[PDB]
């Protein structure tokens, strides 16, 4: 099961300062340093520093601008981040995994989505998207849902809590005015709707929220 | 048994656990300055065999204070321990000797 | 700090062909290089530790090779699901540093 | 007390000097030698303790005469004080296995 | 003798940005680079000693970092205050060398 988990999201606005969690749990030595590693949208991985729990002791990138500090509850296993005076520069997916003090990252966690803005947490409206009925029908049938207005990134959405898989893209988000908007689409066979029910589930972390909407037929 | 091979048995013991946490506390001595090697767990335990019986490799060593001193501990663990087996295999030898010389 | 250089950061292969991406270190690290895959949106996955240690649950089409400052990550007959990013990374000398990365495009 | 754990004592005394010592002429001699390793103090100690031990990192090592005789001078005070512990260990046990034998 | 590469010779920034003097050393010298700076008209003062460690009484916006033969001198924000020539010296090996120097313009 999962060994670390991260809240998907944080909002900070500038100059701020958030506190980014790292529970593990599965086997826990003596031995194992929590990594925590930087991926602004588009480039690449960048180590930011290390600490082992069973000391407290950490160690930083000191090749960048010092913005972090790290510490650890051995108590509940749980690694933290304290990252201070933001700026839009900070704003990425920060990712923390385990190593067993040989090299290499064995696992990682989903990663936090922190933004850096001045705005405001606005939950997702989701709304549903079925074919009009002038449009015919092929060996499958294609539907959608909405998810707009939402801010900040991320959100996750699955179809039918998971189930569907096959046939689905959910689209990048775009800002227009401090405000994000996407587009998830699925694909079955246009024998199965709507006898077989098929749902969209929206979850909007920043807003601890998380969404239904059926696709029936208009 | 006899005190010799009493302490040539401890000193090994002893050795194993220096060795041991030698490794630990070299990696965490370590970790931190740029450019060292002595990062990980598993070689770290290779470096302080290495270090204890001064085999002299060099292909792994210490750059920071801390490690250093580390070195240190077991190095002299390493050289101690293994004249203590020498000194006891000196008693063992003069002992018999004078067995042999009915005296 | 070890620089890894990953060079084309782009690769285009056909369906079933082999493909090969390369990790060159500024400095020689004997096999201390270890290999990652992220998908679109995912988080990394361990594909190969120490150049050439399959990791269990990785399909065996992937392998590395190399010593000292070349390595490389091949993947037989590529498809689909191998369609991402892929990244080195370095544990032999302090800090561990990673690849700028190679996206797979089919 | 007894001599051989006197020597002991007074032989680590004297390693301890001639390491001092040694870092800081191993310094003087070497500083003046294009290509030399050995001159800065904090290093030169960590080399003769290196050197002392016979441990064989090989990460430093004089380059000039002066810097050599240095060594030479450093590494025999090692050998000889950590060969006169194992001499002393055997002292200890042979003596107590004397004892052992209620004679 | 050890050679020690400053280039650019002349670095342009903005007020507030962040600015990297950089230092390359002909051969490998662990850590063992030391940063001064040096006003119009008055002597060096030491910044950095070896690569990476504050003085007292250095502004904490100075900071350096790198090991081998890639060394950077690094200023957060920086200001009028820093417009200077920055150098830097090396004491791996016999004779201790200095850069050729970088000045900061803002
Ligand atoms: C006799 C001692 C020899 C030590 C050799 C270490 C080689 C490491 C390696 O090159 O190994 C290579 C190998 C490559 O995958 O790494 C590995 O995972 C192997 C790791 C081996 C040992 C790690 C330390 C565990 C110590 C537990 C002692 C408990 C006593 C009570
Ligand atoms: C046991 C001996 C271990 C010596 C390790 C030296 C490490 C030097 C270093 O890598 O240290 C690294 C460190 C980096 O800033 O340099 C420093 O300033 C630390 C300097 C330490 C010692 C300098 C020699 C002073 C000896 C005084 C003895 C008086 C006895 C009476
Ligand atoms: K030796
Ligand atoms: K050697
Ligand atoms: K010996």
């Amino acid at each position: 099961q999962v060994q670390l988990q991260q809240p998907g999201a944080e909002l900070v606005k500038p100059g701020a300062s958030v506190k980014l969690s790292c529970k593990a749990s599965g086997y826990t030595f003596t031995s194992d340093w929590i990594h925590w590693v930087k991926q602004r949208p588009g480039h690449g991985l960048e180590w930011i520093g290390e600490i082992i729990p069973s000391y407290g002791r950490a160690n930083y990138n000191e090749k960048i601008q010092k913005k972090a500090t790290l510490t650890a509850d051995k108590s509940s296993s749980t690694a933290f981040m304290q990252l201070s005076s933001l700026t839009s520069e900070d704003s990425a997916v920060y990712y923390c995994a385990r190593e067993r003090g040989d090299g290499y990252f064995a696992v990682w966690g989903a990663g936090t989505t922190v933004t850096v803005s001045s705005a405001k947490t606005t939950p997702p409206s989701v709304y549903p998207l079925a074919p009009g009925s002038a449009a015919q029908t092929n060996s499958m049938v294609t539907l959608g849902c909405l998810v707009k207005g939402y801010f900040p990134e991320p959100v996750t959405v699955t179809w039918n809590s998971g189930s569907l898989s096959s046939g689905v893209h959910t689209f990048p988000a775009v800002l227009q005015s401090d405000l994000y908007t996407l587009s998830s689409s699925v694909t079955v066979p246009s024998s199965s709707w709507p006898s077989e029910t098929v749902t969209c589930n929206v979850a909007h972390p920043a807003s601890s929220t998380k969404v239904d909407k059926k696709i029936v037929p208009r | 048994s006899a005190l010799h091979w009493r302490a040539a048995g401890a000193a090994t013991v002893l050795l194993v656990i220096v060795l041991l946490a030698g490794s630990y506390l070299a990696v965490l001595a370590e970790r931190g300055a740029p450019g060292a090697q002595l990062i990980t767990y598993p070689r770290a335990l290779w470096w302080s065999v290495e270090t204890a019986t001064t085999v002299g490799y060099g292909d792994l060593y210490p750059v920071t204070l801390w490690g250093r001193c580390v070195a240190v501990v077991v190095v002299v663990a390493g050289i101690t321990s293994f004249g203590l087996v020498t000194a006891a295999l000196a008693t063992w030898f003069v002992g018999r000797e004078q067995e042999r010389r009915g005296h | 700090d070890i620089l890894l250089t990953q060079s084309p950061a782009i690769l285009s292969v056909s369906p079933g062909e082999r493909v090969s991406f390369s990790c060159r270190a500024s400095q020689s690290i004997g096999t201390d290089i270890h290999w990652y895959q992220q998908r679109t949106n995912g988080s990394p996955r361990l594909l190969i530790k120490y150049a050439s240690e399959s990791i269990s649950g990785i399909p065996s089409r992937f392998s590395g090779s190399g010593s000292g400052t070349d390595f490389t990550l091949s993947i037989n007959s590529v498809e689909s699901e191998d369609i991402a990013n892929y990244y080195c990374q370095q544990s032999n000398r302090w800090p561990f540093t990673f690849g700028s990365g190679t996206k797979l495009e089919i």
